């Protein structure tokens, strides 16, 4: 019987319960975006703005239902409308992470027919993050 | 000076007025497809006309008051009859109802006309409503779902995979404190949602407000621990509208994301009220379809689930249970794919191989998230992801609380299984063929998943289907 | 006894053939058709389990509580005579499982999920034993039979009603016109059709106002108390209440609700409002036959009728036996007793599977309606007795001379039958003679007798015992 | 891997997006007929397209956010232009608006889109909205009139002739008591209705609640006297 | 005053040009919820024009994308963003979803920049009850400002809203949707200056005033006239600006003019010269049309405004040196340069219909 640890075991939505994505695995996700004609976009946030929180609710009456701060991150440039080249997306990941080496960076894609984000996963976390476990230390 | 059509007392055949095989349907008409089994000696035309008549304007004998109004304008019309292949005494009767017959925004009133009395007529042996064509002009009178799929994903900030849920067990008999304890342990392991069982309302072993409070504590603990948004469908189902509202209000005041309602046992009038409250207060509304199979199981008589699903979309619901196909409860694959499209999509073309009798235009009314729940476990994951895609919630009650290591490991096993399948699909793997390989590779990697894989390896639900096309 | 993960048979926990039922238990009789290769014991146990505390695999959390205390129990299985693969499975549910005062909650447990299980081919709920301890948690009907007769000051005969026709398409003004002409000729009540709510051709508040004028004109004209069941059925609870409120403010006696299409939650709310404001509540059973028609699958109407009595209603439609809609005699006599009486003993020849003690909860007036006319009157009085409302829609508005003569014909027929019965005549044998004597005497009745003389509704019964 | 339709910043002609002469109108579209007078040097097609654009989804320069949604689904469309007989510089421009653009039950919102900004555009000299096609699917979202003609005649019990009314005069300056006195004398002579002048609200010479009371007295006196239903 | 007389057969055309509202009548009105002084005081913003921006496309964006665009706009240097006049509640985006996402966006941009932010949430609705419901939700979210279309909503609803805003401390931005139906033609209608006086009496903290130089019509002298009428306590008769009567506002608060519609960075000098600091300048297309996105678009507009403001304060004549001020600023700021390049050739110059 192994015990799932509550300590420094924060997660990051889609794919965060799998082994960290290799460069080949990221490339494959990117191909999937292009093959489906979705719009790739990168977003980033400093460590203090990375996880959902409640601080703005201090200003509220009884209306905090499904209000959270830090859902919005900051857009890297613009969504890549018309992009059909996976190498272009990979180059923007490199450029984004280089400009913000200490930020969380996620790759997302939009479907404009449904008007919704259709995919998303983390592609960088700051090296100074101590709030997460490697796969083999998630249970003890 | 010689008379026109006067009042003539007495009984005549319904077909003289209500069978109109040359009628051209209007784009604002509500259309019904009834699977109809007449009594011997009753012509299908007279049977279809009777159904059309007694669900719209007519009764068993001629009434003089018809002449004060215009029957042509208001009458339901049996406009077509198809024989059923494979059946000696079954017919599909098509009935057109003018939009004028219906109260705007009231699913209750629509059902009252279309299914109110006709199923009990002595002249028929069995009747089943298979489909309804809800025209845009009628759809637009409904508030509809509080939020719908796109808004839900946007508020939860969850994209790129199915959502994962879990019903707390045992169904009844847990204390409020133990409820919240189970909830916390499930959510912290990787599930997005947990839920009250359909029959958990307020009872001697656990009063509702105690549950709501402990659950709120559990939701916020799991959220702070994992860094992901969590929720628990708190049940607002109650004996009266006033109690139901009281429970919704408490959830709003606790700031929690989501409540649930049993729309058939609570009823459409209460459900619409709740859906409107949820829209006005920003609460998600999860719908449980308790009692549906009393109505929708048998091929010869009742109302098919696809009609109950359309009705729910009009009345209001962010989620609706859809069946699993592969779990402990019945739901044939093609039938299910049909009504999932009806729940989620803006426009669904007629397709009889999926039980869609009418092209249905939803005119931008939001889609409802299908929920697959009941007797499912980690080995079903590939098939579930293949059937539903990402716009679904998949629920593991027993498949979480039955894990040998407890709730958090159970949640983690389900979450790993879902993410592995999602990843494999995205990489170009065929989940219909390679599904077993994906799960086996994942069991070898994750000890939590391996423990789940081992316990439920031999467990399958394979039985002759009752509700066949 | 530790936690052991995995699937085991339901019957190991939920089949308890030696259980002695407690007097506070809710009991259920399920007509169950198992899939081939599923033993009846495991099927009954599955139904007991998944309608109470259990799921498809073993959960550890059971050990935190006491399954013995809370579990539903399949305690008996009868084979069905005439059937190779049908069984009556009896399930006992502890009172602790149920929310006090909530028919909604009771249905959710007992009929929520089990009808959709792959392991069964069909399931029908035939009956429920509602114990006094659970009955006492419900407000119940706003008034009930005794109080209704007392407020209306009407005794010694069945009540007479009438649905306005055509069903849809009449304007508010023409609605009230038809109502006034029916009520003035001798009917006690008229009513909105079940599907008359609020529509482009007639908005509810216009109808309510015109109908109120018509009630008061007919009452002043005849000297007898009149009413019209104004429909409060609506899309939302707030609309439903708005309509109930307008009826109260007009001082009219009675409203109606479609309890299955509106739903139990709205109905219980409405019934409580009616109790608090002194309004009669007539219940229409629109949609029941979707659920209760077929022998092999669904919920029998007697259970839907018990549920309504708990939820609340002063009247409930009962079927006619002899009219256009199905309802076998013995079945009907059974659930009429269940609706009206304080105490009904088990009687399988009438479909009563359990002795039912209503512990002084008020009785619900049965309403016989649908395809009936003057010739049916003797049979109707013989089946129902005085504590019923008999409704003639087509049988009033289809009269060759109009509504008032139609009402008069029905009233004459009813009073003639009542008088004959009171004088010692056997309505089952002498019914035709009573009607024929009355047609000879009353020209209004004669016109009705002539038009519908040949009209009968006789078909093979689907919902057989 | 050669790019599709990307974001291109800058101003382009409205007609490139919003003039669609081959569009087949849908039965749920709201249709508008604008009588349009362009400035010299502005083609009628560009003028109609501008009107269509700036009353639906578009602005004066290209915006990137268009790509997040579906312009095809939401844009107003100038689908037809008729020249006006007798006029050198007037055109009827026909615009189709998808039902999705409009708030259910709100005339306010419908006007806001269709007549909100376009009448002030420098590029036109004059604009008149001549007609609107309100589709059944949009009509059905409105409560509409409280009663309407049939119900009014039914409640008043008045049939077979036009109704007769009368505005009390002078427009302003009468006391509440003198208002009711005038009302009674009008109604008793055979009029079905009298009325407050449009500008009679509540003023120093006559407060509304005093008027309402005296008028109620007058209505009931005339009704008792004549035996016909009266109103004001 | 305008009820029936415009339809008389005996006239061919009638236009109401002006109204003298006497102090004794002015004093019967609650007037604007706050007015210019109080608005600047609550926002803690002084010494320059305010900058705003309408989100685009007008219709068709989801609530989540609305908030996304709002956050990116506000974070780059704009004080306000706004719902388009026709953005109310619609199948593509229901109002309460928008309000919530917009509230998140406001608070994120405020935390990020350290400057107070707002977004004019539209309370315009089909009924008074719906309008109020929306105002109430804004109050409960703690956000600073809502908007109303006063002519399409109507005076009766607008006055109700303005009183609610006064009682609950909400700013009220007024959009003049429909005005040009009434006020465009010289020979017939009601001149905008009368519609503006009416709004000041009914209540509003902001009112759209025209740009003079943008895509919508508004002659310079006419505009300067009614801007004085909206802002000032006392305006003397001056027929060269279309003021037919001396107007004493008897301390009723002034209304902040909003210049909006087809304007961009090159218009900045002219805008600051026409309006001075007590105005809000709005750039919808001029922000969301920037080649680098919303934040760089906002930054470019903010730089332009600040450079013009500084230049004016240093003694430069914006009417003469305006181009030089912008050119120096494009050389210095890459964000501004990108905007200057795209819209360099774009002008709106047409024969004026509403001439004095
Ligand atoms: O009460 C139950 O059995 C469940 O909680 C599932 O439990 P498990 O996860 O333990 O199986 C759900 O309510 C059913 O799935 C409903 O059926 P459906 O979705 O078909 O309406
Ligand atoms: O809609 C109808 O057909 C009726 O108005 C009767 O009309 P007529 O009097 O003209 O036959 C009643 O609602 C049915 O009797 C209901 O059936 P039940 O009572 O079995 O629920
Ligand atoms: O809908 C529009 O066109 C705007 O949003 C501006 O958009 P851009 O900034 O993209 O031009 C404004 O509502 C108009 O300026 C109103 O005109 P006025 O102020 O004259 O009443
Ligand atoms: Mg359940
Ligand atoms: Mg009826
Ligand atoms: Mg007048
Ligand atoms: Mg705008």
């Amino acid at each position: 019987m192994m015990v799932w640890t509550p300590v420094n075991n924060k997660m990051f939505e889609t794919f965060s319960y799998l082994p960290p994505l290799t460069d080949e695995q990221i490339a494959a996700q990117v191909d999937y975006i292009v093959a489906n004609g979705w719009i790739p976009c990168l977003e980033f946030a400093e460590a203090d703005k990375a996880y959902v929180s409640n601080e703005s609710a201090i200003r509220f009456g009884s209306v905090s239902c499904l209000y959270y701060d830090n859902r919005y991150w900051t857009m890297w440039k613009l969504p890549m409308f018309g992009c059909r080249d996976p190498m272009q997306v990979l180059r923007e990941i490199v450029a984004c992470t280089k400009a913000f080496p200490d930020a969380y960076v996620r790759l997302v894609a939009f479907d404009n027919q449904k008007q919704v984000q259709i995919m998303g996963f983390l592609v960088q976390r700051p090296k100074s993050a101590r709030d997460w476990q490697p796969a083999n230390k998630r249970s003890v | 000076t010689k008379a026109g059509a006067g009042f003539k007392a007495g009984v005549k055949d319904y077909r003289l007025t209500y069978y109109t095989p040359d009628y051209v349907v209007r784009d604002t008409d509500i259309l019904a497809a009834f699977r109809m089994t007449p009594q011997p000696g009753v012509p299908p035309e007279e049977c279809g006309a009777a159904v059309a008549a007694e669900s719209s304007t007519g009764t068993w004998t001629t009434v003089w008051t018809d002449g004060l109004t215009s029957l042509d304008r208001y009458k339901g019309r049996c406009y077509d009859i198809e024989p059923v292949p494979g059946e000696d005494n079954q017919y599909i009767a098509y009935v057109a109802y003018p939009i004028d017959l219906f109260e705007e925004g009231s699913v209750t009133n629509m059902f009252t006309s279309i299914v109110g009395n006709v199923f009990g007529f002595k002249a028929l042996r069995a009747l089943r409503l298979e489909d309804l064509r809800i025209p845009p002009a009628y759809v637009k009178t409904f508030v509809g779902p509080p939020h719908g799929i796109q808004v839900e994903r946007d508020k939860l900030n969850k994209y790129g995979r199915g959502l994962l849920g879990c019903t707390i067990k045992p169904k009844l008999g847990l204390s409020a404190k133990n409820y919240g304890r189970a909830v916390y342990e499930c959510l912290r392991g990787g599930l997005d949602f947990t839920k009250d069982d359909e029959n958990v309302n307020s009872q001697p072993f656990m009063r509702w407000r105690d549950r709501f409070l402990f659950v709120a504590e559990a939701i916020y603990k799991a959220q702070a621990e994992t860094g992901e948004v969590k929720g628990h469908y708190l049940n607002a189902t109650a004996g009266t509208c006033e109690e139901m509202m009281k429970r919704a209000v408490c959830a709003k005041e606790l700031g929690v994301p989501i409540i649930m309602h049993d729309y058939l046992t609570g009823g459409f009038t209460a459900n619409t009220s709740l859906a409107i409250y949820c829209r006005d207060n920003g609460l998600f509304l999860h719908i449980h379809r308790a009692m549906h199979a009393v109505i929708d199981r048998q091929r010869n008589h009742g109302i098919h689930f696809r009609v109950l699903a359309k009705a729910l979309r009009m009345s209001g619901g962010d989620h609706l249970h859809s069946g699993t196909v592969v779990g402990k409860l019945e739901g044939e694959r093609e039938v299910t794919l049909g009504f999932v499209d009806l729940m989620r999509d803006d426009y669904v073309e007629k397709d009889r191989s999926r039980g869609i009798y009418f092209t249905q235009d939803w005119c931008s009314m939001p889609g409802v998230m299908p929920v697959a729940s009941g007797g499912i476990h980690v080995w079903h994951m590939p098939a579930l992801v293949e059937i539903f895609g990402d716009d679904a919630c998949l629920q593991f009650g027993g498949g979480t609380l039955g894990h040998p290591w407890g709730n958090a490991p159970g949640a983690a096993a389900n979450r790993v299984a879902l993410e592995a399948c999602t990843q494999a699909r995205n990489e170009g793997r065929d989940l219909a063929r390679e599904g077993g390989d994906v799960i086996r590779s994942a069991c070898k990697w994750s000890p939590e998943l391996a423990a789940a894989c081992e316990v439920w390896k031999e467990i399958k639900f394979e039985f002759d289907t009752i509700d066949k096309l």
